[PDB]
């Protein structure tokens, strides 16, 4: 027995989780359970974006962080760095950059620390960011060269992917991203209505469809005159 | 709301009341007597307007 | 005791927000963050070696003349001169009279900063503001 | 889109739900209701007699008390313990007994213009100083001068039964 | 703090109370059920105003249940303890980690830590006491406290006291 109101799903607010709520999130035998010491739910402890992040990279200038689009190759400097924006491409599970002279282009790989912070300096903004959980039971500090680091960062990268009637009332009866279908409705902070079919079911709770298009309330003015 | 299936459910609703000792005005069939008679107080929030069921 | 608190050695150049306050009890500066951490709770010892004055958080206040010893005199001669209230008229004239006065009053404020008869004059004190 | 000040008696943070402006059922703004001690009394005793009223139509400290208790007996439920402690602190805590005694405490202390929550601490603890009140109620300091206080609580003092 | 505080409720009858006097079953469950309840977000829920006055509004039929919800307002003096206030109580119970004053419905607990230095906790006294060259507090002595903290849960207040500022202690 739960003292909490019971309520119904009205709204599912799909998001993105930031990093400072993951690790509020995260309770870390603490996902008897010895963090409840229960009905426990699982406590949670602390791939397929990478065509949006190339498209928000392309979109945007790779210095300042600034609106430029995609084929626009240059910062037009309104505020701005001058800098020729490259001509990304999505080489496995990276982002490779290649610029041109004023003859082979240039080329460098865009490291994600780079690509963090011009991220977090692009100008929802509450449920799901272009910046941004362990599931519970029930579901370079020393010399590292360049080439092991970015070994190692490709091998953490690639397992990250692949990681990645029993009543009466039974008895006498007898366009929404969960509706779709779900990354999408997170990136874009998609509310659903929970006003289908689908996310009804999904929820388990009685959908708006036949005896459920109504509500049956309890009239006083009747039962008064009834005796 | 606005100034002044539906059997199914309201058979059904009036039928567990009486089940769980709900008073008679007049399960499922004493549910289905007082709606003959028009003697269930309830009235259908159709989606707002609401109606009696008396009416 | 330049420009950081002698307690917890809080310079200004890290914290310039840092200000610092005086409790007239003792005259002894201390930074804002140290009176909160300390006094807040309750009354407590002066955090200074060879001083056990207890001073209460609410009688802390901002230091106007950078002169500590003058800071004394006023404060001082503003509690005498609460009880010490005339003028030239009170003495219906009498020039000498009201020169006399003035003269004490400062003896009192003298003797008051430099606690030489503090016993008495402050007996001397509270018997004039009943009377 | 909602996502996630302390609650402190001496800043007048009281929180959400406790602010200076209320919503009443009717939809008209009323500034927050706080009691004193014996606003609080006087409150709750009259609603318990008037409940006792409709339920029948369908003085020294240890009298005062004892009928309050028949009382509350009486005009209430089960799980009443937590009242039957609050009338038994209330009446042994009260400055005011009647209610002209109130009345004028009420009068006299919306003069000055401070919060709710501030007058009704003045109307509940006792205090001889403006420095006893000051330091007992923080908040307020650097709103009514010390010989205001003064002789607000003398006036106080001159009404308190007994 | 005592308050008059606005509230809603959702009172919930079960089918046997459908009756041609139903409203009255919700007065007498709104009495037994909010009267007396620790209600952390709005406090000691005492007692209820304006007994004759309380709104009713239409009640809903859950689906599976059966029941009926309704959603009452009412006026009710609520009592709300905050952090930074000065109470008066009686002290009900005391021992070595501390002593606890009543107030109202609230209990206080004034620990070893948040008493002044010259207070010294003894056994030899019965009941247990506290003891200090000035006074000596014990059960049934009237202490004036400062609440330091609250932690309002979701059916439950508790408040710590504090006791060494000025003007505080014994009465
Ligand atoms: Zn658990
Ligand atoms: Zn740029
Ligand atoms: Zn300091
Ligand atoms: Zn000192």
């Amino acid at each position: 027995y739960s003292s909490a109101p019971l309520r119904t799903v009205k709204e599912v607010q799909f998001g993105l989780f930031s990093p400072e709520e993951v690790r509020a999130i995260s309770v870390a035998p603490r996902l008897k359970c010895q963090t409840c010491q229960e009905e426990c739910p699982g406590h949670f402890g602390h791939v397929g974006f990478i065509a949006k992040i190339k498209k928000v990279c392309e979109c945007v200038c790779m210095h300042c962080g600034k609106l430029l689009c995609k084929t626009k190759m240059v910062c037009e400097t309104r505020g701005g760095c001058g800098n020729t924006q490259p001509t990304i491409r999505k080489d496995g599970l990276k982002l490779v950059g290649s610029w041109k002279k004023d003859d082979e282009p240039e080329l460098r790989v865009l490291s994600t620390e780079e690509i963090l912070n011009i991220f977090k300096h692009i100008s929802n903004e509450v449920f799901s960011r272009p910046e941004w959980p362990v599931p519970p039971p029930p579901v370079e500090h020393n010399g590292a060269p360049h080439h092991a680091i970015e070994e190692a960062e490709s091998l953490l990268q690639f397992h990250v992917a692949t990681y990645m009637p029993q009543s009466e009332e039974t008895r006498a009866e007898l366009t929404g991203a969960l509706m779709r279908c779900l990354f999408e409705a997170g990136a874009s902070a998609e509310l659903d209505d929970c006003r289908g079919v689908s996310e009804n079911v999904i929820l388990g709770q009685m959908a708006p469809i036949g005896t459920g298009a109504f509500d049956v309330m309890i009239d006083e003015e009747s039962l008064v005159k009834y005796m | 709301a606005i100034p002044k299936y539906e059997r199914a459910r309201i058979l059904g609703t009036r039928a567990l009341q009486i089940s769980m000792n709900a008073p008679v005005f007049v399960p499922l069939r004493i549910a289905m007597k007082e709606l003959a008679e028009k003697k269930i107080p309830l009235v259908i929030r159709r989606y707002f307007e609401d109606w009696s069921v008396e009416e | 005791n330049k420009d950081m608190c002698p307690i917890c050695k809080t310079d200004r150049y890290l914290s310039p927000d840092v200000k610092f306050l005086v409790n007239p009890e003792c005259y002894h500066r201390i930074c804002e963050s140290c009176v909160d951490r300390i006094f807040s709770l309750g009354p407590a010892q002066c955090p200074y070696k060879g001083c056990d004055k207890i001073l209460r958080k609410n009688k802390f206040k901002t230091q106007i003349f950078d002169d500590v010893e003058v800071e004394k005199e006023v404060d001082i001669r503003k509690r005498v001169f609460n009880v010490f209230n005339k003028t030239i008229d009170d003495f219906n004239g009498d020039l000498v009279e009201y020169n006399k006065y003035l003269e004490e009053v400062e003896d009192i404020i003298y003797k008051l900063d430099h606690g030489i008869d503090v016993a008495k004059t402050e007996e001397k004190l509270r018997t004039y503001e009943e009377l | 889109r909602r996502l996630k000040e302390e609650e402190n008696a001496a800043t007048l943070q009281l929180g959400q739900e406790f602010q200076l402006k209320q919503i009443n059922h009717q939809g008209e703004e009323e500034e927050l209701i706080a009691l004193n001690l014996s606003e609080a009394r006087l409150v709750i005793k009259e609603a318990l007699v008037e409940r006792r009223r409709a339920f029948k139509r369908s003085e020294t400290r240890e009298k005062e008390l004892e009928s309050i208790d028949v009382l509350l007996e009486q005009t209430t439920g089960g799980n009443n313990k937590d009242l039957k402690n609050t009338m038994q602190y209330l009446t042994n805590f009260s400055r005011f007994r009647d209610q002209e005694t109130v009345g004028a405490v009420i009068q006299l202390l919306k003069s000055t213009g401070l919060h709710p929550f501030e007058v009704a601490q003045l109307g509940s603890l006792a205090c001889d100083t403006a420095d006893e009140a000051k330091t007992l109620i923080p908040s307020l300091n650097n709103k009514i001068s010390d010989d205001e206080l003064e002789r607000i609580l003398k006036e106080l003092s001159n009404l308190e039964t007994l | 703090m005592f308050f008059i505080k606005d509230l809603s409720l959702n009172i919930t009858l079960h089918p046997s109370f459908f009756g041609p006097r139903m409203k009255q079953y919700l007065k007498t469950k709104l009495l037994e059920e909010v009267e007396g309840s620790c209600t952390g977000k709005f406090g000691y829920i005492l007692c209820v105003l304006d007994y004759d006055n309380i709104d009713i509004q239409r009640g809903r039929i859950l689906p599976t249940d059966g029941s009926a919800e309704f959603n009452v307002k009412y006026r009710a003096v609520v009592f709300k303890p905050f952090k930074g206030e000065v109470v008066d109580g009686t002290v009900v119970s005391c021992s070595q980690h501390g002593f606890e004053v009543q107030v109202g419905p609230m209990k206080v607990f004034v620990t070893k830590h948040l008493m002044p230095q010259d207070l010294t906790f003894n056994a030899g006294s019965n009941p247990p006491s506290y003891q200090s060259s000035e006074d000596v507090i014990t059960i049934k002595s009237r202490i004036r406290v400062k609440i330091e903290g609250c932690i309002s849960q979701v059916s439950s207040i508790h408040a710590i006291g504090s006791i060494k500022e000025d003007y505080l202690g014994a009465i």
